[PDB]
């Protein structure tokens, strides 16, 4: 209709993220007639993106997502106007004024922290926000509107790790801590960690009354012993060797990245030795990659469905039909009423929201700046955050805890 | 093991979803897709990214001036090109691992032996006669058959997988689901007291489909927004006659339905194309229960409904 | 006094007698259906 079409032709929209959801969404907005789009993504293209981020081909690996996405779209519709940022949305330059330019913001993000930031920015700028998320076969869409709707935020112990691990993940988390401790001579580290420390650990006699004791490993002793390559579980000797090999490659502040072969090999080997020591079956590098990297399994069709819904919701917003917007869940199997997609009316702001309520306050019983104000309460440039135009009053009453 | 190390790395995130064996099954499968308009373009993209052995994109029509100015697989300025040919370069480059081919001949003229090279056939923009005819061919040769279409804010998918066996994670449990010929699916008898009860719970989108397929049979084309007044009037008449024919009240389909069922809307193509390609993926890999047998999408209400209709 | 069943997004049927969001016939709780919010994209 003439009114919607002119809004779609006139206004400027922001897409935060050029991945699974974002590629699909960028295409859908263009084809729907959205004539002014800003696209931001901080990342470059990886080979594993190519099953579902359809604007990127193999030759593009290593380039910026947002820039390639624009180049790809312009090849099928040159008169698209798109501005691409190879940047993070949490950059203070994307301030309330920047956000104020857009008649609609759409998230295409993969983590809660970034969404929390965009939520505040959109509240502050008083621009509607379509929020969305996927994982495997599942996903959802909703509309966030200040004054009208709920906002996005309206709703292992060291001892298990260091002393009494009982599951593969504890060894994996341990291997990650170990990587940071060292990087965040192989034979000497190997014996210290896998022989000595497990002896020092057999000193604490109380612990091993109940559960099965660890068995120390000696370097020289160990040296004397269908599916994809990575899905194979190797023997102890192999991991011991890998551990060595990876330390070699690593020495030649680092942040752990699942995609760095050496760092990944490190954590795999370490965790597998630790697993062997505590009488657990060792795990394939494929499996350890999942668990250590927190890999979300992901495909084309789910993101494509969700990105289609996003635009339909945007059209309702821009047609002044927000009452007609919904939260839509994408199921794998139909509910009892045969609904594969489950729409629900939007909920009003929660009066006791720590974020979007009139004068928010909370009670907590450099650790404050980082692990509370920044981490727990998602502030970025901090209790004020003039970027997020948000003030939170903290009442001071397991390090800390929120009542 | 059965796939290269380049394939392993590229398909990594979906191998983590449906398993390597599922992927190997897709790797072995060849799909025929008919119609390279909005919905076919989405299905084509999804199946190609997924890594089928091959996709044959069949369309005998040319890009027209009415066609969208932006189409994600076709360059601007291809008015007069055959639509599949105009789609090939971009489709292929989505995934060089896939053998993407093009067929410019009318699906109606295809001999029964054309279909045997395919594990699955997916029709879009096809007439009811053609839909029935190809479903009958597929049944004979045990070929996975699908259809789907978008019209305005609505869209649908259909499957006939015959007797379909699959595994599902409860440990993987083998299960079986039985589907019916598309002819039965499209010609339900609403006479029965059983069928009378079923009607109460059936989405009106099913009757929308009936109206739109008859328009297609009558007019050789779909309604178009360029001929909105002309097509709206005819639709309202087809509504009357089709529903009267079924002993069903015309008023089951609201009279303003005409407002919501014109043209290809790209977001509706994406939703319907997503569900349909995934049904194809499920069917080829024999993993997870396929929808038996209709999915009906309404982009105004945000509804997606699976109906079992026919038996 | 009431025979109720909560089905999760994975069809996980479990029974009851008396991270998640709860629904009955499309109305937030305040067969039941449970929906998680996904954070991928
Ligand atoms: N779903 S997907 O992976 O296919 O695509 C998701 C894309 C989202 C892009 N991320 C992005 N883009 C723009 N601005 C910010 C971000 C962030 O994700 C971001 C920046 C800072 N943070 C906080 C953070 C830091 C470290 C760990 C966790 C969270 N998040 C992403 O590149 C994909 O292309
Ligand atoms: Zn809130």
């Amino acid at each position: 209709p003439r009114e919607l079409a002119e809004a779609v032709a006139g206004g400027r929209v922001l897409v935060v993220g050029a991945g699974g959801i974002g590629c699909e969404l960028l295409k859908n907005l263009v084809l729907t007639g959205f004539s002014h789009i800003d696209l931001i993504d901080l990342d470059t293209i990886d080979v594993s993106n190519l099953n579902r981020q359809f604007l990127f081909q193999k030759k593009h690996v290593g380039r910026s997502k947002a820039q390639v996405a624009k180049e790809s779209v312009l090849q099928f519709y040159p008169k698209a106007n798109i501005v691409a940022y190879h940047d993070s949305i949490m950059n203070p330059d994307y301030n309330v004024e920047f956000f104020r330019q857009f008649i609609l913001v759409m998230n295409a993000l993969d983590n809660r922290a970034a969404r929390n930031h965009v939520n505040r920015m959109c509240l502050a700028a008083d621009v509607p926000l379509i929020e969305s998320g996927t994982a495997g076969y599942l996903g959802q869409v909703t509309t966030i509107k200040k004054g009208v709707t709920e906002c996005y935020e309206c709703h292992f112990p060291g001892c298990t790790i260091r002393n009494t691990p009982s599951e593969p993940i504890h060894c994996i988390v341990w291997a990650k801590y170990l990587f940071n401790q060292l990087f965040g001579d192989p034979v000497k580290l190997f014996t210290k960690l896998f022989k000595d420390d497990i002896r020092y650990l057999l000193t604490m006699d109380k612990l091993w009354r109940k559960r099965k004791p660890p068995v120390p490993l000696d370097w020289a002793e160990v040296q004397s012993q269908l599916g994809l390559k990575d899905q194979q579980v190797l023997d102890v000797k192999s991991y011991a060797r890998l551990f060595s090999k990876s330390i070699e490659t690593l020495r030649v502040e680092l942040i752990w990245d699942k995609d760095d072969p050496s760092a990944m090999d490190f954590v795999t080997s370490a965790a597998n030795l630790r697993m062997h020591i505590f009488s657990m079956n060792m795990k394939s590098r494929f499996d350890i990659k999942s668990m250590a990297g927190n890999i979300i399994p992901a495909i084309a069709t789910t993101n494509a469905v969700i990105a289609g819904l996003i635009v339909l919701e945007g059209l309702k917003i821009l047609s002044g039909k927000i009452d007609q917007c919904r939260t839509i869940f994408l199921n794998k199997q139909p509910n009892p009423r045969k609904k594969l997609l489950v729409p629900c009316a939007l909920d009003p702001p929660n009066p006791n929201c720590y974020v979007c309520a009139s004068k928010p306050e909370v009670t907590v019983r450099l650790t404050l700046q980082d692990k509370i104000v920044k981490e727990k309460f998602a502030m970025v440039a901090p209790a004020d955050d003039f970027l997020q135009d948000y003030t939170l009053l903290i009442n001071i009453l397991v390090e800390f805890e929120v009542v | 093991g059965g796939i290269s190390e380049e394939e392993a790395a590229q398909y990594d995130r979906q191998i983590r979803l449906w398993g390597l064996e599922a992927q190997k099954r897709l790797r072995a499968s060849r799909v025929l897709l008919v119609g390279l308009k909005g919905l076919g373009a989405e299905i084509a993209k999804n199946l190609i990214l997924a890594g089928v052995k091959g996709l044959t994109m069949l369309d005998h029509e040319q890009v027209t001036p009415e066609d969208p100015g932006a189409q994600f697989l076709i360059r601007t300025g291809s008015v007069g090109r055959n639509r599949a040919e105009a789609s090939l370069e971009r489709a292929q480059n989505l995934n060089p691992m896939v053998d993407v081919k093009v067929d410019t001949e009318d699906i109606e003229k295809k001999p029964e032996s054309f279909f045997t090279q395919f594990d699955a056939v997916c029709l879009t923009c096809c007439s009811r006669d053609v839909i029935v005819k190809v479903d009958q061919i597929c049944h004979k040769n045990s070929i996975k058959f699908f259809t789907g279409d978008v019209f305005g804010y609505h869209g649908y998918t259909f499957a006939n997988l015959g007797e379909h066996e699959f595994v599902e994670e409860k440990t993987m449990v083998k299960k079986k689901v039985v589907f019916c010929p598309v002819k039965e699916a499209l010609e339900v008898d609403w006479s029965s007291e059983k069928a009378k009860a079923a009607l109460k719970r059936t989405t009106s989108d099913y009757f929308l489909l009936q109206v739109l397929l008859k328009f297609r049979t009558d007019k050789g084309r779909d309604p178009s927004s360029d001929t909105y007044e002309e097509d709206s009037e005819l639709l309202l008449q087809i509504r009357n006659d089709v529903l009267d024919s079924l002993g069903i009240s015309p008023d089951l389909l609201p009279e303003d339905f005409v407002r919501y069922c014109f043209s290809e809307m790209a977001p509706v193509c994406a939703v319907v194309g997503g569900i349909l390609a995934q049904e194809i993926v499920k069917a080829l890999s024999q993993r997870d229960p396929p929808h038996n047998n209709f999915f009906f999408f309404d982009g105004m209400k945000g509804n997606g409904i699976v109906e079992c209709l026919g038996p | 006094y009431i025979k109720l069943k909560v089905i999760g997004q994975d069809s996980s049927e479990i029974h009851f007698k008396v991270s998640l969001r709860f629904l009955f016939e499309g109305q937030r709780i305040a067969v039941i259906e449970v929906y998680q919010e996904q954070t991928g994209g």
